[PDB]
RNA sequence: UCGUGCCCCGUGUGGCGAAAGGGAAGCCGGUUAAUAUUCCGGCACCUGGAUGUGGGUUUUGCGCGGCAACGCAACUGAACGCGGAGACGACGGCGGGGGCCCCGGGCAGAGUUCUCUUUUCUUCUUAACGGUCUAUCACCCUGGAAACAGUUUGUCUGGAGAUAGGGUUUAAUGGCCGGAAGAGCCCGACACUUCUGUCGGGUCCGGUGCGCUCUCGACGUCCCUUGAAAAUCCGCGGGAGGGAAUAAUUCUCACGCCAGGUCGUACUCAUAACCGCAGCAGGUCCCCAAGGUGAACAGCCUCUGGUUGAUAGAACAAUGUAGAUAAGGGAAGUCGGCAAAAUAGAUCCGUAACUUCGGGAAAAGGAUUGGCUCUAAGGGUUGGUAACAACCAACUUAGAACUGGUACGGACAGGGGGAAUCUGACUGUCUAAUUAAAACAUAGCAUUGCG
RNA sequence: GAAGCCAGAGGAAACUCUGGUGGAGGCUCGCAGCGGUUCUGACGUGCAAAUCGAUCGUCAAAUCUGAGCAUGGGGGCGAAA
């Protein structure tokens, strides 16, 4: 909701950060594994579980 | 007793000879109703031509402005004037009938 | 905003040093002149007829407060 | 060309709704390059965005029926649905007829037509519900004074 | 008319064409080049930061996805 | 607020008359200091700040 | 100097717990692509602190007036106490006010115009905060009433002081004024590559109500049900201390000065933003709620505002799903009138057995319902047999003539009725997802234990 | 249409009758809401691991409902299935 406390609007911030995907020169390093963000989360598919 | 005067300001399409004044003049006659019948003028409601394409009204009754544009809408509907000519109130009482804007295709 | 009604009040309210300006609201339909001084906590207002009494009024208001007419459209 | 931003805006500018926008469509480009409100006000000015008029509700028959019912059309059995204390309810016409009646009661009391005694027989003959209207209590009062003038 | 749905759009917010003027007097019968409807038919600091504004409008400052690779290749 | 005032002042030499803050979604706190009139914005910004 | 000591009060001594309980105070206009009672402009309020000016009081020290209710801008008030506010149910009608709805005139604009329509529609607005004049109840003064009076829709009041006459007061979302027309809105004429606009005219005057909604107020009804607390604020009892003409002031009076920290503020709130594994016909707590028909936030149509989104095209076989009709007979069908049909609104006549006398009952059974033109009845204000004149206004009720008809609650909406038997007193509740019932509970009755 | 109240006609009075007012009831028809009686109903790998249509019960209260809190399995709660 709009009324939220501090702690969860920063926990809400921090998920936004993450919310990203990979940049184009992670898959240009030597012995790179990662193609994708395996961790990828969206707002209809995954809840936050807060 | 008051007296309201009235200017029906037709002049330029009475150059442009698309407005008849005479015409206008006898359908206003006919058509302007006192106390709910026509051809009931008298001494009340006197319409004149001031000249130059104009047509001037005195009223000794609560004549209306918005019923002298009325009548002049439905006279520009039965000529077929309606859809290009438009009557705007440019001062206290006068209507001026005037061309619409004209774009050039 | 306080409405006066006398003319020494609104002298001695416009002789304060708190009174930053004045403006004149001129009514031609109502026939009638306003003085508005603004005030910290205040707005004053004086109103009278269109007369030669406002008119002395105009420079009977001290010299420093800055007056001014109220134009016909409030340009933001 | 999507213009769905540009009704929006143009919407809002008007104070109307988005259904009573009207973008002309031969202008549609620099329609679109229009992307502030300030442009949008600046269309509305040239014309190319106009707020279209309200859609016709007239009131004409609604007044013509409301004439007719003065003087006393549609008032038939078939056109009675409700019941009549529903469509005028016993109670308010008590209190209608108990109301005018202490008036001109009181009325007559300030006049000086009624004294005070003859008054308070009236009042409570009103609230024992004798009096049928106005006429009825004044033909009431006129034959007490009748009978007092021929007493005395 | 349509005014069942909707309401007709006033003559005023239209501007009439001249051709179609030109024909309806035509077939009333009004000389219309004698009357000339062709005549009467219409037809420093803060540059600066004007420039970052329409520059901020227009094109995003960075670009996370592309800016650690550079080069066409 | 009065820390972001006294930072503005012992740095830029800048004097506001107020300051509203918020606190984005990305986390990082917003400032909206509104400076003095005697003093312009847009020569603080395009001398201290380079702001342009 | 004080950071050390001396007294006083000591009944008592924690914190968490409500974004719907209590609560210090902000409105209008504009502005963004997205925020706004938060930004901008104007105009305010609250709290805390410091601190002057003007005014008030004072040698009769801590005001004055009116019989009085109580007023006026100020009017010293410690410990200890009293009181009030916060602080209160549900329901029914009545009255006032705001807003919405409805009618009329006027300006401007728009639409219609075969014909008719002095026509139909649209803008005509005034916030917080203040000043001034009024408005239930209640209170105060003269006076003492039966031939009892006043008074409400509702029967309460009055020698424990009524009617009447005269005043004081809590209460405005009432009138006027400031705010404030400079705003907003409507119209017109120019300018206009953009940048940008500029200048004119207005924004007026009334009426109506068993209308809808909110709020306020006096009432009345119900209880073996009696419908929170605290923070906080104010008054009073009391007079401890403090109090001067060198001028003083422990003046809640006006004006003036300074400051107001932290956190949330986007968007959705649902046939796509939540839950149900999903963009699922399910579920999920509220506020605002127009016009017509009509008793009606019933069903049907329309305005503002929204959509036109839920795979499409062609053909019209059987059997389906949903909607209907059918000559004559009218339950002969079937375990069983299952289903369907029939009845249905409103006015009037009339209504049996039984009964706990309350009901049964809308029992049963009948007459009528359109349109048009009329008639009659039901009101308000002002003014010395006024039982009279003038003006104004709205919805009901009854009667008559004429007239169309296959129809007249013409769509919509909307009881089939009755004779009995068993059964449980009734109102109510349960087996969420097969059983709503003679089951459970209920009031009443009876018994047992406990001082 | 219960008390309470008003007027008239009676009755020595107590009481009776008539016409009003009044707006009570774990009353009633019925919209929303809540619930779930019936249909050879739809649906049966459904829109749905209980939905949809018509019909029905109730609708001023033993009515419906949000949040905070309490009762935790040898238990609780239960108008008792």
């Amino acid at each position: 909701p709009s009324h939220k406390t501090f702690r969860i609007k920063q926990k809400l911030a921090k998920a936004q950060k993450q919310n990203r995907p990979i940049p184009q020169w992670i898959r240009l390093r030597t012995g790179n594994t990662i193609r994708y963000n395996a961790k990828r989360r969206h707002w209809r598919k995954t809840r936050l579980g807060l | 007793k008051v007296t309201k005067k009235f200017i029906i300001n037709a002049s330029q399409p009475a150059s442009d000879k698309i407005f008849d004044v005479s015409a206008f003049e006898k359908f206003l006659n006919e058509r302007i109703k006192v106390d709910g019948r026509v051809g009931n003028l008298g001494d009340v409601i006197k319409i004149s031509q001031i000249g130059d394409g104009k047509v001037e009204i005195i009223a000794h009754n609560d004549l209306s402005g918005r019923y002298l544009k009325y009548l002049t809408k439905k006279f520009l509907k039965k000529m077929q004037l309606r859809d290009w000519l438009r009557v705007v109130a440019t001062s206290k009482g006068v209507y001026e009938l005037k061309f619409y804007n004209i774009v050039n295709d | 905003p306080q409405e006066v009604s006398d003319i020494k009040k609104f002298i001695e309210i416009c002789r304060r040093k708190d009174a930053s300006s004045a403006r004149i609201k001129k009514n031609p339909k109502t026939q009638q002149i306003k003085f508005k001084v603004r005030c910290q906590r205040f707005l004053y207002t004086l109103v009278l007829k269109d007369s030669d009494k406002a008119e002395k009024l105009k420079q009977s208001l001290p010299p420093n407060l800055q007056i001014k007419d109220v134009p016909k459209r409030n340009k933001r | 060309v999507n213009l769905r931003t540009q009704k929006r805006l143009a919407a809002s500018v008007l104070g109307c709704g988005e259904g009573k926008v009207w973008l002309d469509p031969n202008e549609v480009s620099e329609i679109s390059n229009a992307n502030s409100r300030q442009s949008i006000r600046k269309l509305v000015a040239d014309g190319l965005i106009i707020k279209k008029p309200v859609t016709m509700h007239s009131r004409s028959r609604a007044r013509e029926l409301n004439l007719a019912r003065r003087i006393g059309r549609h008032r038939g059995f078939g056109k009675r649905k409700g019941t009549a204390d529903a469509r005028m309810p016993q109670q308010v016409l008590w209190m209608r007829r108990q109301r005018v009646l202490r008036r001109l009661l009181v009325k007559y009391r300030a006049s000086g037509k009624i004294d005070k005694h003859l008054y308070h027989e009236l009042y409570h003959l009103a609230k024992g519900n004798t009096f049928k209207h106005k006429r009825a209590l004044v033909e009431h009062i006129h034959r007490a004074k009748a009978e007092k003038a021929r007493e005395r | 008319k349509s005014l069942k749905n909707r309401a007709i759009i006033p003559r005023k917010a239209v501007k009439k064409p001249l051709s179609q003027l030109e024909d309806h007097l035509d077939q009333l019968g009004v000389d219309t080049e004698a009357i000339g409807l062709r005549a009467r038919a219409q037809t420093s600091a803060k540059e600066r930061l004007a420039r970052s504004r329409s520059r901020a409008r227009s094109v995003a400052a960075t670009n996370r996805l592309q800016d650690g690779v550079q080069g066409t290749t | 607020k009065a820390q972001i005032k006294q930072a503005l002042k012992k740095l830029y030499d800048i004097d506001t008359v107020k300051i509203n803050t918020l606190i984005r979604p990305d986390g990082t706190k917003k400032a909206f200091a509104r400076l003095t009139p005697d003093v312009d914005a847009l020569d603080i910004a395009a001398t201290k700040l380079g702001l342009v």
